[PDB]
Parts: structure tokens; C-alpha cells; sequence
């Protein structure tokens, strides 16, 4: 998203991008065609139905993406809590004996 | 009748042998790390503030972990690290971002807010000593010099004014002003940062890698009469290691396919041996990164930590990772 | 050696290669095709020829189209050639003055 | 490989009567069963199957209120067994046995296996149970010399 | 047959390729445009002859 | 002018050339070290030649 | 709501494997621990030291806690591996000194052949078996059942009603006294010589045997006859579960006449040291491990190498002529 001039823009003081829904967020999308002929159908079928859900770019056209292997997800993802400074303030995990 | 104590060194110490004690193949151990147990632990398991059952270790309880064990990955020693709890000087969101505590660990230039000085790694100092107005951990002792000469905590009242600086030895803002004062460590170089560092742990670094560079380390700087010294754990006192593993779908697609309720527990295992056709065949440790459970034989390697969680849903083109923090 | 870059099979599949390794694996495919043809930033419709020196060996061996302006100043160059070279014929070598020593 | 249904194990007596299952009629021990680990052997009287396999799916009960209320829980489940004798040397077998006079029909988790007793063949003659040991060893076990 | 690797325009637009389409977009381009001269392994300073 | 592209690391982060900066920006290194080799949808071996 | 709340744990076995791992980390010269443990402080903690109910001050750890256990240290004597030893409490069949010797609880581990009373058999050293099962009879530990298969179908804990008959035998691999009858039944695991029994064994505590010492005789560990189904396996401490090591160390006044003089108000505290470096005349010279057993503390270099275990007594006077000696066991 915002990238000013030259380079997307990093938050003040604690330097991180700015991320946000952006236009035409939510959106069915087509499956048009091609994947079936494109697939030839492999992938135990599925070939357009597996798709690759969702996110990942690879559309190709993309501020967000840049070049990882890995886009991490900070939902379903835990720290538990515990202890140290930092940490999360809801565990969203925790541990009993 | 005698009193007696173990330095809190001996928990790095242990880290330490234990951190030799991975293999490669010989001689040395080799870790696995297995998750299974696609059943359902009840059909509660879903529901929030649902917790699996407390594990059981028996012979029987192994088996069973042995038995649902869905698949299994090793651990290269690069993937162990030592780490201490991260703590950043200046960070608004957590309390007190300036106000530090006698030997607090402060990482410095590791965020805007954080960072004094760009073009250099993330800097680690702790902080000698802290402003003389406070608060003492016991309420009897209005004195942090006779809180601390009597040795109960003492909380300082004045913030630091700036992060510290300077490879030197104690710097510490000592001479202008200030009531925190500052001893340096090291200077953690970008690329660990970024791969290695959770926002709440630091990496700290091995002293046999230390014997690489002291100076990726920024440690070649420091005066350590001993001559080549590199023993710097033994100064931050880490006893916490931080195991990192990869969970991949390519490897096991069988428990990727869509529709999996996913694997409860987790377990890993040290040294396990190779499936061998006949018995009578010589044992193999085992190399590869992956091995579905069959590939390993029955029992094989030790199984040191066992784990049971509510489900997790893996699902293929998903990557999933797991971190695990012993502390000695 | 023209690091070529593999994904997977069909599209959607599991198996590729990576972003990640997307990059420096095409990246140095660049540097490589146009580091002995470009030399530098720019390629040279022209070609370009990559100086070895009397200064480094007496001797230099074997680069089939990488061609050569040589020097002989510091010390005589002795000049061997690939060999055995199978069925290939067609190579030509390069080997010139950027200078006469 | 040798797959599917089955897993049948069946009885004889008479040979007008029939192949009947005991053990057999079960779905659920069908699953211990296993080709490569799975063996019986029998000594007199006794029959030795092994099954180096074991999970259970009703073991577990639920509710676990005592812990439910100290968590403030709900759900969560006990983790409980019945009590089978395992060997603890490594692999780990469990077995079953017909005791009573030879089969009797039911078999059952073990009081214990007299170790690796599948694997033993079973002579009348000389009566022992052999097996050969891994690393190539010839083991026998034998009774002799009440004095 | 310079197998031109297309972008949609703007950044965040919807249209594109693809990262897939790319790949092989992106190698035979390598392969088709360097094995010209790079010919296999290495490029040759000298050309590249195919008999 | 070669116009390398830096690279992202590991992780989803907002440092580096943001794949849609990649998108145009090795399409053009192609057509940079292209063009002055391939002059038009075609690579020569011989080489391009420019009037 | 806790929305993930988990659970795990770490089975007794790694309590070996540190164990086993921080045997191996003992080095000769290169590359692994050195150890050299001190005594010192001939200085008396108070009048009272001597006094009965005295508790010496409890130590303190710090650089300047470390420089003052540094700065007494009267002696240093090195440790070889082959006085460390894995043990597991001893416990033989039908002693009286310790209570129930005819009662055994399911997977006690029993010594036999230890003594006249427990030996059944002449011409073997000491047995270790372990006591699968126990009478049917007897009492749960948790007190709403009163059956033992119940108890134990729960996995409380079970004391039977019944005692020992005899104290178990035989190699064999099952084998309590199953066949005529009884409530206990018994497994075998290997037999011990008698000269480590007599000179390492101590009545509370068996030495357990190392898996590379074991490699180098099954037979004279009795290990040899068994079945194990991994090969070599000789991991035997894992079946034990052995979670505690045996330090052991010998004085003499000879190595430290100086602290064993008449007169000495001996050493008060003990603190043992790993990979100290010796003292060097310059200190650009390059560091060196220390070979040989005692050091007085000035051949040592100025806290070279760590401390990971610090202590303080009651003073303890060393005599010449005298030999002492001290153990230091660890369950990690």
C-alpha cells in the first residue's frame, strides 16, 4: 500500500509497513478458465478446485508480497504467555500440568 | 549441618554439552520431532478452553504416542540457539520502556524507537547501575544503596534518557549524566536478527560460532585478558535453548489432504534407528529430515518431551512451524 | 551452469521451487549470461573479452568462448587449451592483444 | 502384501465342523494385527500371538470435572487404560494368549510374555522353544531336572 | 518469443500473470534468449556455433 | 543499468523491491541486456547490430 | 476464554540422557569438561561453628561470591570419569533394617545375592530385578478403591496385602514366580559382579552400569543373554531409568600438607571448578587446561574456567595420615 515516491512506507519509531483491506478486498473472483486447460487436470483433480485458496500473491500484481518463502500469520498463531517481557497480553495459548 | 549451591551457570553449562550432544551421524544424539494423533481427543476438543488430557509416560503411554504418530522431522544443531527474553529499550506498548533494573539486558538499534545508530546490527547491553531515586523491592528500605547493600531488589524511579551506546566498557552515560549507567556485550548482526530473533526472545550466540567471528558478533572489540575467552554465554547466563523446526505438507501429503482434523500431540524422539527389513541387519540412526513413522523402526530413539494440545488442522500448500524453549 | 530455474510440474501442485530461491538463482542467471557478454552493467552487442595477465600466471588454460587479451610483460604465458573435447568441433577461442607484450 | 478385511483368526476341532473365528470376531483386534509384527507361538497348552500395536479409541473419559472446576473447564477428557503387560525391551511387544487347557478360545492382554515367546517354534518333541536371535544367535528355552 | 513477462498496469491491480506462469515464462525466456549463445552451461565471449 | 533487483528475505517484511517493483523491473533487465542482444522479439547469436 | 490451552511433558528418561550426555562432556585434554573440585577456608564462620544446630552461612553466588570461595581455596583435586557413576537407591529383598523387605510395590527395582539373608544363589554376584506385579490383595493409594486392578486400572498406586515369599530369581526374561503361585511377580534385568558391588556399591545406592561400558562386556554385567530385538541396544540405564550420578573423589593430606597441619581449623566450604586454565607467568600466553589430580590454588590461574556448584559446613578439620573421602551424587 502506501509507498512513497519509492518504497512502501514502515510505521514511525517502530519501522513496520502498512498493510491495509484494500480496494475490492472481499471479492468472489472468477476461476475463469484456463487452470483446467492450463492444469490439464492433475493434483488428485482438484486441479482448479485445490486453486491454491486465498491469499498468496502469486497473481503477480502486488504491493504486500515482495519476496519470502513465507507469509506468517499472526492469527492462529501463539506465544502462549508466560514470564518475559514482550509476550502477548492474551495467551490465545496456554499449558497446565 | 552445611548449606550449598549450584551457579546458575550450570544451567548454561548443561545447554552447553547438550548443545555438543546433537550428532551428526555418530556417536552423538540426533533428534525427531513427531506429531500424530489425528483422532479426536473428545468432541468437545474444539470448543474454546478445551485442554487434552495430562499426558501420561509409561511404556503404554509411549506405544500409543507411538502409535498415532503421524510424522516425524529432525533437528540440524543450527537450528538450536541459545536466547534470553528480549527486552528493547523505549518500547511504549510494554511498561516501563525506560525504566531499567540492575543487570537488565537492553537490546538497542533494534527498532526506530530502539534504533540510536543505523548501519549496525542489534546491540546488547545491561545496565549496571540505575537511578538512585526508587522504589526498593522491600517496603522496610527507602535507600537503593541500603535496599541493595542489604541485597533486596530496588526499582528505580527515573527513566533513562537514551538507549545506551558505545562499545566501551562501562560507558555508561556515566560521565555527562544519567542514573542508569551501561556495560556493553556485543552487537547481534542483521541477518541472525531478523531469521533468528522472536520479538520476545534475542538469539544469543554459540561460542563455537562465537570462535568463527567475534566480529559478525561485534564481540572481537572486548579486552578479555584470557586471551580468546568466547565464553560469553556464560556472562549473559542464558540456561534457555530454543528449538526450531519446519512442518512441511510435501513430506506427509497423506495427513495434508484436505478434510484432516488435524494431529493433538506432539513428541519428539533422540537417536531413533532405521527400518530395517530383517532384524538381524545392522541399526541405522537416521538421517533425512523427514521419515513417516514407518520408515523408522518400531520404538526406536528416545522420546524425551511428549505433548498433547488441542487439535491443529494442518492442511497441504500450509506451512506450519513450531518453536520449543527448554529451560535447563 | 545456466542455473536454470525449476518449478514443480503443473501449477497448484505442491512442488516448485521458491520466491525466495526465485531470486539469485534467476539474479546471478543475469550476472552469468551477461557477465562474459556485458561485463559490468551493460552488454556488448560487440562482446566482451576479459583481460588475463602476464602479472597472475605463466599459464592459463581451457575457456572455450571466453576470449583473451593477453599479456605477456610479467612472465611468458603458456596457453593450453581444452582437451580431448569430445564431439563438439565448432568452438572457436579468442585470444588477442589489448596490448603487445 | 496381504491386506484387507479379514485379519481372521480361526479355530479347528473336529475338521467336519468348520474354520470358526474367536478372537476373530471383533473389528476392533483385527487392527492389532499386523504382518510384519504380528506372530504366534505356542508353547504346550499356551498360544502366544503377538501384536506390537496398540491405541485405543474408548479408553478415554471424559468430563474430568475435578480439573474441569479447578480450570474453570469444560470438556477437556481423562486419558485412562486398562493395565497390559509390555515387554520394555525396545519394540516393545504386547501379546495374547488362549491359557486354559490348549486355546480354550478367549485370548487376552498378557500377565506377561515370557519374552519374544512368538518367533519361538514350538516342538512336542524335545519340547522348546526356538528362535534365532538377531546377530545370528540361536536361542533355545527349555524346562529340565526337577530334581 | 522474448516471452515478455506481463504485469497488469499498476500495482494492486487484480490482473497480472502469474508467479506460475512466470516460471517457464521466466526459464524458457533464460533458456530460449541465453542458450542462443549461452548455449548450455556457459556463455561464450566467442559465440555460440550450432553445427 | 542492469537493474538488479534486491531481494526480500525469508519472511513477509516490508523491506526490499515488493514483487509488483520486481514486475517491470526484471522485465526490463530482460529487455535491457536483451535489446542490446536480441533488438526486437528475437535473440541473436550472431548479435544486433543498431543503425 | 482461553481460547488454546495445552499440555506436555518431559519424560524421566531425559533426566538420563543429560546425564548420560554430561558423562560423555568429561574430557581427558581437548574439548570437554575438566573438572577440579576445592576446599578451603580455614577461617571459622563463627564461634558457634563448632557448636551443635550450627548452619554454616548459606553460599552465595556472584563475581565477588566466586572471588571469596576463590580467595580461600586451600586445595583442588581433579576428577577422571571412571569415578563417575550412574546409581539408583539400592533396595534388596527381605532386609529388615528398611521397611517391608517382604513387601514390594509394581516395578521396585530388588537387589538379590547382596547379602546372606537375600542370597539365594553362591557363586554369582548381586541380582537387580524390578517387581512387575504385586499381590492382589493389599491397599490403594488412592483411598476410594479397594481393589488393586481398579487402583491401578486408575493408576493410583497399589501396596499389596501379601509379602514376598522368596526373593526373586532367574535370567529369565519374565520370570517372578509365576507358574506355582504368588502375588509378586518379579523382572529380572542383569546381575552385578562383586567387586563393584563391594567396592562401589553402597548399601543405599547400587552403581549402575554405563551403556559403553556395557558395550565392552554384556556378559560379566550378566547383560549378555538377552533378546533385546534392536541388536546391541546396551542402553540399559534407560530401562532403569537411572536419573543420579555418582561423584566420587579421594583426599589425601599429602597433595595440601599445608591445610592437613596440626592445628588446622580445617577447610568450612567445598566448591567444585570445570576447565580451569593454569597459571601463566605471562599473561599473553596462550591457556592451558589442567592435567594433573591436585592443584595447589596458586598453580591455577585466577578464576579460570567455571564453578558451577558452590558450598559451605560446618568446618571440617583434614588430618595427615588420614584419608578422606567425598561423594557428590546429581539427579539431574
Amino acid at each position: 500500500k502506501l509507498t512513497p515516491t519509492g518504497e512502501i512506507e514502515h510505521d514511525s519509531v517502530t519501522g513496520e509497513a502498512i498493510y491495509e483491506p484494500g480496494p475490492m478486498a472481499g471479492v468472489k473472483y472468477p476461476l475463469p478458465d484456463d487452470y483446467n486447460a492450463e492444469n490439464n487436470n492433475s493434483i488428485f483433480q482438484g486441479q482448479l478446485p485445490s486453486e491454491r485458496r486465498k491469499l498468496m500473491s502469486p497473481l503477480f500484481d502486488a504491493s504486500g508480497t515482495t519476496f519470502a518463502q513465507f507469509r506468517d500469520l499472526v492469527n492462529k498463531r501463539l506465544k502462549d504467555n508466560i514470564g518475559n517481557p514482550r509476550d502477548p497480553e492474551n495467551p490465545t495459548q496456554v499449558k497446565i500440568d | 549441618i552445611y548449606r550449598a549451591i549450584v551457579t546458575s551457570k550450570f544451567r548454561t553449562e548443561k545447554m552447553l554439552n547438550f548443545y555438543n550432544s546433537i550428532g551428526s551421524g555418530p556417536d552423538k544424539n540426533t533428534i525427531f520431532i513427531t506429531f500424530g494423533r489425528s483422532e479426536p481427543w473428545s468432541s468437545n476438543e474444539n470448543e474454546v478452553g478445551f485442554a487434552p488430557p495430562y499426558p501420561t509416560d509409561s511404556v503404554l503411554g509411549v506405544t500409543d504416542m507411538w502409535t498415532h504418530m503421524m510424522g516425524t522431522v529432525k533437528v540440524l544443531p543450527s537450528m538450536l540457539d541459545a536466547v534470553i527474553p528480549r527486552r528493547d529499550w523505549g518500547d511504549t506498548r510494554y511498561p516501563d520502556p525506560y525504566t531499567f533494573r540492575i543487570n537488565d539486558i537492553v537490546v538497542c538499534n533494534s527498532a526506530p524507537y530502539n534504533a540510536t545508530e543505523s548501519g549496525a546490527g542489534w546491540l546488547v547491553y545491561r545496565c549496571l547501575d540505575v537511578p538512585d531515586t526508587g522504589m526498593c523491592s522491600i517496603a522496610s528500605l527507602t535507600d537503593k544503596d541500603e535496599c541493595l547493600k542489604l541485597g533486596g531488589k530496588w526499582t528505580p524511579s527515573a527513566r533513562s534518557m537514551t538507549p545506551p551506546e558505545g562499545r566501551g566498557d562501562a560507558e555508561g552515560t556515566i560521565e555527562p549524566g544519567d542514573g542508569y549507567v551501561w556495560e556493553y556485550l556485543f552487537e547481534i548482526p542483521p541477518d541472525v536478527s531478523i531469521n533468528r530473533c522472536t520479538n520476545e526472545y534475542i538469539v544469543v550466540p554459540w561460542p563455537e560460532e562465537l570462535k568463527e567471528d567475534p566480529t559478525r558478533w561485534g564481540y572481537e572489540d572486548n579486552l578479555t585478558w584470557q586471551q580468546d575467552d568466547f565464553g560469553l554465554i556464560y556472562r549473559v547466563k542464558a540456561n534457555t535453548i530454543r528449538f526450531k523446526a519446519y512442518l512441511d505438507s510435501v513430506y506427509f501429503p497423506e495427513a495434508a489432504l484436505p478434510g484432516n482434523k488435524g494431529f493433538r500431540q506432539i513428541s519428539i524422539i533422540t537417536n531413533p534407528l532405521e527400518a530395517k527389513a530383517h532384524p538381524n541387519d545392522p541399526n541405522v540412526k537416521a538421517e533425512k529430515d523427514y521419515y513417516d513413522p514407518e520408515d523408522l523402526m518400531r520404538h526406536s530413539g528416545e522420546m524425551i518431551y511428549m505433548e498433547n494440545r488441542p487439535p491443529i488442522i494442518m492442511a497441504m500448500d500450509q506451512t506450519e512451524e513450531i518453536n520449543i524453549l527448554f529451560t535447563f | 551452469m545456466k542455473q536454470n530455474i525449476n518449478i514443480g510440474n503443473v501449477v497448484d501442485d505442491g512442488t516448485g521451487d521458491y520466491l525466495r530461491k526465485g531470486g539469485i538463482k534467476i539474479n546471478e542467471n543475469f550476472d552469468e549470461l551477461y557477465y562474459e557478454l556485458g561485463d559490468g552493467d551493460v552488454p556488448y552487442s560487440a562482446g566482451a573479452w576479459k583481460t588475463y595477465n602476464a602479472s597472475s600466471g605463466q599459464t592459463l588454460t581451457a575457456e572455450w568462448g571466453k576470449s583473451y587479451a593477453i599479456n605477456t610483460s610479467s612472465g611468458r604465458v603458456t596457453i593450453n587449451l581444452p582437451k580431448g573435447t569430445v564431439n563438439d568441433y565448432n568452438k572457436v577461442i579468442r585470444a588477442r592483444d589489448v596490448f603487445a607484450t | 502384501i496381504i491386506d484387507s478385511a479379514d485379519k481372521g483368526i480361526y479355530v479347528l476341532n473336529h475338521d467336519e465342523k468348520t474354520w470358526k473365528r474367536v478372537f476373530g470376531n471383533t473389528e476392533e483386534e483385527r487392527r492389532r494385527i499386523q504382518p510384519g509384527y504380528a506372530n504366534m507361538s505356542t508353547d504346550g497348552k499356551l498360544v502366544s500371538l503377538s501384536s506390537s500395536n496398540f491405541k485405543f479409541l474408548s479408553d478415554n473419559v471424559v468430563n474430568d470435572p475435578e480439573t474441569a472446576a479447578k480450570y474453570q473447564l469444560i470438556g477437556a477428557v481423562k486419558y485412562e487404560f486398562p493395565r497390559e503387560w509390555l515387554a520394555d525391551k525396545h519394540y516393545h511387544m504386547m501379546a495374547f494368549i488362549a491359557d486354559e487347557t490348549s486355546d480354550w478360545e478367549t485370548f487376552t492382554p498378557q500377565p506377561m510374555k515370557y519374552y519374544a515367546e512368538p518367533f519361538f517354534n514350538w516342538s512336542k518333541k524335545s519340547n522348546t522353544r526356538c528362535w534365532i536371535n538377531n546377530s545370528d544367535r540361536a536361542v533355545v528355552v527349555y524346562a529340565d531336572l526337577k530334581y
